[PDB]
RNA sequence: UCCGCGGCGCG
DNA sequence: CTCTGAATCTCTTCCGACGCGCCGCGGGACGTAC
DNA sequence: GTACGTCCCGGAAGAGATTCAGAG
């Protein structure tokens, strides 16, 4: 079962594993992120309305005035997209908000407000999303990349080893809020608790606890358990629990009930513990020396004297024991403090602190926060209540609260945005337990601790910044308010929010420039995960663990695609099936398996809960019932790989394609290739160039259809129907009967995009691929874009290739190309350049653009009109003039005597645009921008008349076609219920309203048709008026410029020795020499080969997949030429039908199972004709074809089975003694031309700071001689050349003038002098107080 | 500098000067009215902070800032670092009369000359063209010269050809590493838009042809030309400045061709004949009547220099191969015949070239070098060594070896479930058994690939060395080693995880067959680790090289003989096993300190 | 206008 | 108990490769009159 | 709206504070 346009060219596919979930909407991240920010979200959640409800409601300083929020609405954009990129204005829309201001009277704060006022006010402008998912800021399209940042919540790092150089690992626990000040705890070699705030100086931990209204006894009770001592009449009896004696050191004989249990000098045994549990011993006698190390917790005060006997947290002594015993105390409570079970960290920290008063703690905090300021109670209280417990400055997000709760094993996963005392005390307790040895540390690289942002979140954050700025502004303005004498628009201003949004969208580390020259390039650019940006890492502070891939990266982020160089592993790309969870984590699909049956329903798993379960591999065979054919299947439980039983798994992979990203998944035979060359080949594939005539790729992956459809490049059909009128400019579709709306059905109209400037100086064009009378179905390709063909993705071309070393012209990686390749004109690429001329305003008068130019003759003016603008179609080369632009420098200072002196022997001067030297081409379009109030020349009038004619003819044709279809629909409806074959159309269709007929659904349907006809004609008149007014008016430009002339050159670039060509496996190389056709080797059949590679690279660069690809291409052409031979003779359809059927079965159990008995004879004839150029073959990434299928398919053809064919030589003409390999490989052209890096300079401009030549190519400069270059020259005996080169040719001015004069005279002699850059250093170092000078000669 | 618009892009120094002078003027004004001490002290402290900021910004806390956040620069910042004068504008400065492009091969050139594109040829040498044109008197002024050079008539190309005949130029690679990073050639005009560079030089530059860019320079004055002609040719750099081995060693292709040249097979057409001299061996070979490599007895007349500077002519009948005679056609007179009787790999040819240089002089060495390069390309092209997909024969015992290893690991695991073994020792044991299986399968694959060929020898049967394309390409020494062929044919062994330990499951699939997903995923770890390491290591090495080079800048040899008697005792190193380096490669090229005494003491 | 900052890319 | 006093711990600075090619933004604000 | 005045991450190394070790 296939649709009609899939019947044009069916792609044979291998494979055995049946897929269950097709590729989703591949461009979903940007769209589903942005369809939350500009949406009217009811009741408020993660949107603009939430931001307003968060910041907007404001109450003045008891001024009885309040500014609340009501609603918002976005108006229609002023300009469409096309006008936006053609002019230069942002594709934005106004943001209307309804605001309420209330002012109350006296004596009551809570009652009903006396007076209100409501109105609509304007504020800011928001950039929109085009349907391609991209942004237009300033005449330049730009793309936003999603950012990967550090997840909010509590985390336990460890800092292995490095600190203190002693092997004692420390432990820190930092809390990273979503917005606010940080907070972290850590240890010391002294084993103390320390608090730090925003990396400032170290403070003890107990200060916060004391400031939170906790007494010392409360702290000790919370952080430690309790033990009781009871002073009986003899030896201070003690209450005992047997389970606490694990690992404690004994000091005497433990006995109970008059029975000895533990021997003096020995330690407890497990059997002794069992015995103690058997006897339920509770109270034991204790010697006085056993209490020689316990510390009191709470204070004891004498009732009689009224003093303090023992203070909190100090060790007791014998004298203190006697005092407390004689004071009448019976219950004595102290600490546990074992060596291994519970460290006395809290006790020693409370000992080491200098202060023990909450007001003192607040004083310490206040002085720490703001040094050098007298503290006071109110300021400290406010500051502490505002740092952590204020809604304005500290706020955890819902994700932050969820993770914070999860890491502490609480129950309710919902809470407020601020923290509380329970949270901090639980964090301290968890840290103590982690130090104690229970629990485990948490690593960072795990994807369960990382979060992805997108456009919406960052836009909301910047917008909130703008609103907080305007909020403090309106507060300070309302603090001096008045009784509604002003209307609520003065306080609100469009400066701050607009400035913030413009700076974010224009100048940010994540609003990066679009790099588009291929559909794949944009399919892989918008799906990018950058680890840089605000709030993220920096390039120079990235270690190795952040670059290496964690074993939890399987199926979420690509492991093999990343830009090589300074930043590897930070620009990783998202996978194919991967999505975004609601909170923001990454997840991938899976299949839930029952005990024996693999159910087809899909479950989503995040990056945390997957480790608990066990996951089987995708590439495991299975039966029709889902039972695993083996009793053991390899799986992964916790980052490992092992073997498990028949029934212990709970989830299954969806398909074998989910491990890679879209960038590298297009490389056939990937599983036979090394990772390095796969990465390189993906990088070259990302950076191809459009070709003049695309050709289908012979060996594909069966995925090109999705990547071609989902990119914003192909005009995919919206609603099904049949084509009615096709043209190189527009396409019209007649709608089918089952897909019409009840009203205003009509027919669809499209508009192709012709030759226009691209963004990377390439050319994007659209050619219609649909015939006439060909019906179409919904969601189908009609006209292909650049590097596309019939809905497939065709980057380069396929050519016959052969492997051998040939006379050294393919020495190490060079390639030789026969003249046949350029003969067929199949590597020509089109490049479009934009040249601008500005008409600024300077002193002494403005400049003139007329053609009146002196110092040149008819040779330089034959290509110009009267206005001074080149005609359209004038073949221009290097050395002509495009616009005659002259600057009147002036200062003529005419004199009756001295001026005629200049004319005795033998003002405004030219500043016209100059063609780049070396590039030919033809001008295609000239566009002019003029400031309003300036006289337009003749050419501007003609151009605007041309636009008016084009617009009016377009609208007229649109009305003509639309109403023709409308009246055809009227006729079709009228065919039933009172039809008049000829009586209806005696007089033209303009009057079909006075028709006498019965009133039914048809009659009022026609009435509705006429009503919408009238409405349409009115609306078309209105918008024709609006459009002509819009196009006739002038346009705003930059300040100070008079007019702008835009001219487009269109150079056609051929192939030439120096260009870079590369395959799809990383075997790049630059072509070396072009050869006549006779010289390349030819086979016995007679056909010559086209490209000869270098076989030497295969051992080292172990990319064995290229050989397999070559053999597969040979097989494809072996089928294709056989079809060609069968087609050239006018043979009947049965033989070709059976041949194609045999070609399609040709293998083991596959998923295609196509049949030809359901094809029309015309359809199969067209399929055969379109298949004459070879058979495309689809191969999955990790489910490809083995060797046996290749051998069998070659056996289907007459080609040799071994894959090596004997070959002859062209020069000498004898057989090679060893046969070689030939076949068809997909060869690409990269965007590194040779006429872009070639450069030379004799003597150009000089800089001003130091008289040295400039740098770069656009600036006419020369190359740089570095310091290592100087060392290399010094390593020889080189003396004169070094001095000469860095003295005369570079710095000295008199020296180089003298050298020039001498060279033009035929002598060669040098005067060194002294370089002036050293003189610059002299002056600069003299600019300080240092006395630098040069002594005698 | 005024830019496009009504605003002026002010420099940081100007703003700092304005601030300091404004504060000074305000303080001068304030003291006139005898202000209270507090305010004048406060403004003085402001002035002092400002002048410190101007003199050195960022040394004190709260560094001043400019437009939005970037700290403004100062003179101290203008001297330091890569953005300062010393290391960016004084030691290395941009020079005119230069150009750059991409490189191609053009293997038909001789090694003392290089190609150069026409456009750069016209653009670089414009002053010379002007001088010659004025001497020949085709222009009264310079403006006519301007029109003629910009119009490039037919009268200027002959002049350009005349001025280039003997004018050396310099080539350069951007990340220059050693003293061979700069060399001079004799340019030869060529069409196109790229520079052709001789392939044999390409080994010295460590430059492939994947888009490398070379920068050209012109020595202008007369002494520069003479110095470049005396020291800067490739002909005067035949030995490395780091070691005594030649640096013009054949790299990749010619070595492969020559290794194909000499490997006699037991049976080929044309066996058992006698030839007069090498000059007719080619006559037989090119007529198709004798195979390229076959046993044959020929007469060879080599010249040897046992006598005092004169060459001795001796003749004999040597048993050799036809290809060896064809190569004997190209050897100079000095070398004895016993040097081309072996397989003639890469080390052998390097040593042979070295001894040719050591014995015969200099000029015959360079002539032999470029001639051998020509003939190597020619015969490698004739051979046509192509890699095929059936050329990788998998050993048939691999499956049974894997089965045995899996049975052993299964029984070890079962013993682990018996509670008799710990974790670390079984870990080490399974690693050991996997290593044993790896080396065993590697040995089996090497054994059944390197000598699989068997021939009837015109008799019953005989076993000879194999002519497999991949084995021949890997054993020559052109590119590859045992590790790469082992990885490509046998199982790849044990990969490591970022923790540094070894994953318990080896990869039991070679590149010829398929790979499972996790097997690829594990190797991704090593690939990424290697790429990151090679990214950072070059950055470290550059800084280390600069630190070494700055300190030894001033040591220049100035005297011919100090005249001392103190030396260091030199002995070969013995680590505790076989000798690593003998006296031959450690004492060579040094002067004796004390007289060497034979164990015939007092001799 | 020749400079600075930022991003991307190739050796 | 007291004085050195050598040893130790902690705070502050400098340093991290070298050639290119493409593109985009940049004295801005804040008030004072004109 | 605009011209104009004022303004604004290790790693290595050393210097300095601490410390406690031990002799007098
Ligand atoms: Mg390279």
């Amino acid at each position: 079962v296939y649709s009609y346009t899939e019947k044009k060219r069916i792609r044979k596919d291998f494979g055995k594993r049946p897929q269950v979930l097709d590729v989703p909407y591949l461009l979903s991240i940007q769209l589903d992120s942005f369809q939350k920010f500009i949406e009217q979200d009811p009741e408020g959640q993660y949107g603009l309305e939430a931001a307003f409800r968060s910041v907007f409601p404001i109450q003045s300083y008891s001024g009885n005035s309040e500014l609340q929020y009501v609603s918002y609405r976005l108006g229609e954009p002023v300009f469409d997209v096309q006008e936006c990129q053609i002019r230069g204005v942002t594709y934005s829309a106004p943001l209307r908000v309804k605001l309420r201001l209330v002012i109350y009277e006296r004596e009551a704060p809570e009652g009903t407000v006396k007076d209100i006022k409501e109105q609509e006010v304007y504020m800011g402008e928001i950039p929109l999303m085009t349907d391609n998912g991209t942004f237009v800021i300033n005449g330049t399209e730009r793309v936003i990349v999603s950012q990967l940042h550090r997840s909010p919540g509590v985390f336990f790092d460890s800092d292995k080893g490095k600190t203190h150089s002693s092997g004692k690992v420390l432990y820190n626990a930092r809390i990273i809020p979503y917005r606010g000040s940080w907070l972290d705890f850590e240890f010391d070699p002294k084993d103390n608790l320390f608090v730090r705030i925003d990396r400032r100086r170290k403070l003890p931990a107990t200060i916060i606890l004391r400031a939170l209204n906790y007494t010392t006894e409360q702290i000790l009770d919370l952080f430690f358990e309790k033990v009781i001592f009871e002073i009986r009449d003899n030896k201070l009896q003690m209450e005992l629990v047997p389970e606490r004696l694990r690992g404690e050191t004994a000091s005497f004989d433990i006995e109970a009930n008059g029975k000895v249990y533990v021997e003096k000098g020995r330690r407890i045994t497990a059997r002794h513990i069992r015995q103690l549990e058997k006897d339920d011993v509770k109270l034991i006698e204790v010697p006085v020396e056993y209490i020689a190390g316990k510390v009191v917790a709470k204070d004891y005060i004498d009732e009689s004297t009224g003093e303090l006997i023992c203070a909190a947290n100090m060790e007791l002594s014998l004298d203190l024991l006697a005092k407390l015993s004689q004071s009448g105390h019976k219950r004595i409570e102290t600490l546990f403090t074992n060596d291994l079970d519970h460290g006395p960290y809290i006790s020693e920290t409370l000992r080491v602190d200098p202060t023990n008063d909450r007001l003192s703690a607040l004083v310490e905090i206040y002085r720490m926060m703001r040094p050098g300021e007298p503290p006071t109670r109110e300021a400290a209280e406010s500051l502490f209540e505002n740092l952590f417990f204020s809604e304005d400055r500290y706020d955890l997000s819902a994700v932050g609260r969820m993770k914070f709760n999860r890491s502490l094993l609480r129950e309710e996963i919902e809470g407020s945005g601020i923290l509380s005392k329970d949270d901090i005390i639980d964090v301290m307790k968890k840290l103590i337990d982690i130090r104690n040895g229970k629990g485990e540390v948490d690593d960072i690289d795990h994807l369960g601790n990382r979060r992805i942002r997108s456009v919406g979140e960052m836009a909301e954050n910047q917008f909130r910044v703008g609103l907080v700025r305007v909020e403090r502004a309106v507060k300070e303005r309302l603090s001096l308010g008045d009784l509604d004498t002003l209307m609520p628009q003065d306080m609100i201003n469009a400066k701050p929010i607009s400035a913030a949004v413009k700076e974010f969208f224009g100048s940010s580390q994540l609003s990066q420039f679009m790099d588009q020259n291929n559909p794949l390039s944009e399919i892989t650019h918008k799906r990018r995960i950058s680890a840089l940006g605000p709030g993220g890492l920096t390039r120079e502070r990235a270690g190795f663990e952040v670059r290496d891939v964690h074993p939890t990266h399987y199926g979420r982020v690509c492991p093999i695609e990343t830009p090589e160089g300074p930043n590897i592993g930070l620009i990783n790309s998202l996978s194919v099936y991967a999505q975004t969870n609601e909170y923001g984590f990454l997840e991938t699909p899976y299949r839930k398996v029952t005990d024996g049956v693999v159910t087809d329903e899909i479950h989503y798993l995040s990056a945390i809960e997957e480790g608990n379960y066990v996951i089987a591999q995708a590439n495991s065979n299975l039966d029709e019932e889902g039972h695993f054919v083996e009793d053991l299947v390899t799986c992964r439980s916790k980052g490992e790989s092992s073997l498990f039983s028949r029934d212990q798994v709970d989830y299954m992979d969806v398909s074998t394609q989910q491990v890679v990203s879209v960038g590298a998944s297009l490389i056939p035979f990937l599983e036979h290739d090394d990772a390095n060359r796969a990465l390189m080949g993906a990088n070259m594939q990302r950076q191809a160039v459009p070709t003049l005539r695309a050709d289908k790729p012979l060996v594909g992956t069966g995925m090109e259809r999705a990547v071609a459809v989902d990119s914003g490049v192909t005009a995919v059909a919206k609603r099904g129907g049949v084509v009615q009128y096709v043209d190189a400019s527009r396409i019209v579709i007649k709608v089918n009967e089952d897909e019409m709306y009840p009203g205003e059905a009509g027919i669809d109209i499209y508009n192709l995009t012709k030759y226009t400037r691209s963004n990377q100086n390439t050319c994007i064009n659209q050619m219609p691929c649909v015939s006439l009378g060909e019906p179409v179905e919904r969601g189908d390709v009609l006209a292909d874009g650049p590097s596309t063909d019939l809905g497939e993705l065709a980057l380069g071309q396929n050519m016959r290739v052969a492997f051998m070393p040939w006379n050294g012209y393919n020495f190490e990686d060079s390639i030789l190309v026969s003249e046949r390749v350029v003969q067929e004109d199949r590597f020509t690429t089109i490049h479009i350049q934009e040249l601008a001329c500005v008409s600024r305003d300077t002193k002494l008068g403005p400049e003139e653009i007329t053609a009146d130019i002196p110092n040149v003759g008819e040779a330089a003016l034959s290509k110009l009109d009267e206005s001074g603008i080149v005609y359209i179609g004038a073949e221009v080369t290097g050395g002509d003039i495009l616009v005659g632009k002259v600057t009147p420098k002036g200062e003529t200072q005419l004199t009756p005597e001295e001026k005629l002196l200049r004319a005795i022997f033998g003002d405004v001067k030219d500043s016209s645009l100059r063609v780049p030297n070396g590039v030919s081409g033809t001008v295609i379009d000239v566009q002019v921008f003029t400031r309003d109030g300036v006289e337009k020349d003749k050419r501007a009038l003609e151009i605007e008349e041309m636009q008016l004619k084009q617009a009016k003819k377009d609208l007229s044709e649109e009305l003509q076609i639309l109403e023709a279809g409308l009246f055809s629909r009227i006729r079709a409806v009228l065919v039933a219920g009172g039809v008049e074959a000829e009586k209806l159309d005696k007089l033209p269709r303009d009057r079909w309203l006075e028709l006498g007929l019965t009133d039914e659904e048809k009659q009022n349907q026609l009435e509705q048709l006429a009503e919408q006809y009238d409405e349409l004609k009115h609306e078309f008149e209105k918008k024709l008026e609006a459009k002509r007014r819009k196009i006739t008016q002038g346009d705003d430009l930059a300040p100070g410029v008079l007019k702008i002339v835009k001219v487009y050159l269109a150079v056609k670039r051929r192939i030439q020795p120096g260009d870079k060509m590369a395959g799809r496996h990383g075997n790049k190389g630059v072509i070396s020499k072009i050869n006549p056709i006779e010289d390349m080797p030819y086979d016995e059949n007679g056909t010559p080969v086209d490209i000869v590679l270098n076989p030497l690279g295969v051992p080292s660069r172990m990319n064995i997949g290229q050989i397999l690809e070559t053999h597969l291409g040979m097989a494809a052409k072996g089928i294709g030429d056989k079809i060609n031979a069968m087609l050239k003779q006018q043979q009947e359809v049965a033989k070709l039908r059976e041949f194609i059927q045999r070609a399609y079965d040709l293998g083991a159990d596959v998923r295609q199972k196509v049949d030809l008995s359901t094809f029309s004879d015309e359809e199969v004839m067209r399929l055969a004709e379109n298949l004459r150029k070879g058979m495309p073959i689809a191969t999955p990434v990790f489910d490809g074809a083995k060797e046996a299928e290749i051998k069998e398919l070659l056996k289907l053809g007459d080609l040799p089975t071994s894959g090596q064919i004997r070959l002859y030589d062209g020069r000498t003409g004898e057989q090679f003694e060893r046969p070689v390999t030939v076949g068809y490989m997909y060869m690409l052209k990269l965007n590194h031309l040779v006429d872009d890096k070639m450069h030379a300079r004799s003597t150009g401009s000089y800089s001003l700071v130091t008289q040295q030549p400039l740098g770069g190519k656009a600036q006419f400069g020369g190359q740089r001689f570095g310091e290592m270059e100087v060392w290399a020259l010094e390593a020889y005996g080189a003396a004169y050349t070094l001095q000469e080169m860095l003295t005369v040719k570079s710095d000295d001015v008199n020296g180089r003038t003298k050298m020039y004069k001498n060279i033009v005279d035929g002598n060669h002699q040098m005067e060194p002098g002294m370089p002036e850059s050293f003189n610059v250093l002299l002056k600069e170092i003299r600019s300080l107080g240092i006395n630098i000078e040069l002594e005698d000669e | 500098v005024p830019l496009d618009g009504g605003r002026f892009a002010t420099s940081d120094l100007n703003d700092l000067y304005r601030r300091v002078i404004n504060r000074n003027n305000r303080l001068k004004r304030l003291l006139d009215l005898a202000a209270p001490d507090i305010i004048v002290r406060n403004e003085k402290r402001m002035l002092q902070e400002a002048v410190d900021a101007l003199l050195d910004n960022g040394r004190r806390g709260r560094a001043i800032t400019g437009s939005n956040k970037r700290p403004l620069k100062s003179l101290a910042d203008m001297i330091k670092g890569k953005q300062g004068r010393f290391r960016q504008n004084l030691l290395g400065k941009r020079v005119d009369y230069s150009g750059r492009s991409v490189i191609t091969v053009g293997p038909y050139l001789r090694l003392h000359q290089c190609g150069l594109p026409k456009k750069m040829a016209l653009e670089l040498f414009k002053p010379f063209i002007y001088g010659k044109l004025e001497l020949r008197g085709l222009a009264t002024t310079i403006k006519a010269a301007k029109k003629m050079v910009e119009r490039e008539e037919a009268v200027v190309w002959d002049i350009l050809d005349e001025v280039i005949r003997e004018h050396p130029v310099l080539l350069n690679r951007a990340p220059t590493l050693h003293r061979l990073g700069i060399q001079a050639f004799e340019p030869v005009l060529i069409e196109g838009k790229a520079i052709q560079l001789h392939p044999l030089v390409c080994a010295a530059y460590n430059a492939d042809f994947d888009g490398d860019q070379m920068a050209v320079h012109v020595p202008l004055t007369l002494e520069a030309q003479l110095e470049a002609r005396a020291l800067m040719m490739s002909t005067n750099n035949i030995l490395s400045p780091a070691n005594g081995e030649p640096i013009i060693v054949p790299s990749q292709d010619v070595v492969l061709g020559l290794y194909y040249m000499t490997r006699d097979c037991v049976n080929a057409k044309g066996e058992g004949m006698v030839l007069t001299g090498p000059k007719e061996a080619e006559r037989l070979y090119r007529s198709g009547l004798a195979s390229l490599h076959a046993r044959v007895k020929v007469r060879i007349t080599e010249y040897e220099k046992d006598a005092n500077g004169e060459l001795v002519a001796k003749t004999s009948l040597k048993d050799t191969t036809v290809g060896r005679a064809i190569l004997w056609m190209i050897v100079p007179k000095g070398l004895p015949y016993s040097i081309v009787n072996q397989a003639l790999g890469k080390k052998a040819i390097s040593k042979m070239l070295n001894t040719c240089y050591r014995i015969l002089g200099l000029k015959p060495t360079v002539i032999f070098a470029d001639q051998i390069m020509y003939t190597g390309f020619a015969y490698a092209a004739r051979s046509g060594a192509s890699v095929g997909i059936d050329d990788m024969v998998i050993p048939e015992k691999k499956h049974e070896i894997i089965s045995e290893a899996e049975a052993e690991v299964a029984e070890i695991q079962e013993q682990f479930q018996s509670g008799l073994v710990t974790a670390g020792e079984r870990y080490n044991k399974v690693i050991d058994i996997w290593a044993a299986a790896n080396d065993r399968v590697s040995k089996a694959m090497m054994d059944n690939l390197q000598t699989e060929t068997v021939i009837n020898r015109d008799g019953q049967e005989e076993k000879q060395v194999s002519f497999n394309s991949i084995y021949m390409m890997a054993d020559s020494g052109a590119r590859g080693s045992a590790a790469q062929i082992r990885q490509l044919a046998g199982m790849r062994g044990l990969m490591a995880k970022p923790d540094g330990s070894i994953i318990e499951t080896p990869i039991t699939a070679n590149f010829r067959e398929g790979l499972n997903v996790l097997q690829y995923f594990i190797s991704t770890h090593g690939a990424r680790k290697g790429l990151a390491d090679t990214a950072l290591k070059t950055a470290n090495s550059g800084y280390l090289t600069r630190r070494l080079v700055d300190v030894a800048q001033d040591l220049v040899v100035t005297e011919d003989d100090c005249g001392t008697h103190e030396g260091i005792m030199m002995t070969p190193v013995i680590e505790g096993g076989d000798v690593k380096e003998p006296l031959r490669d450690r004492v060579l090229g040094r002067v004796t300190a004390e007289d060497v005494l034979k164990p015939g003491t007092a001799d």
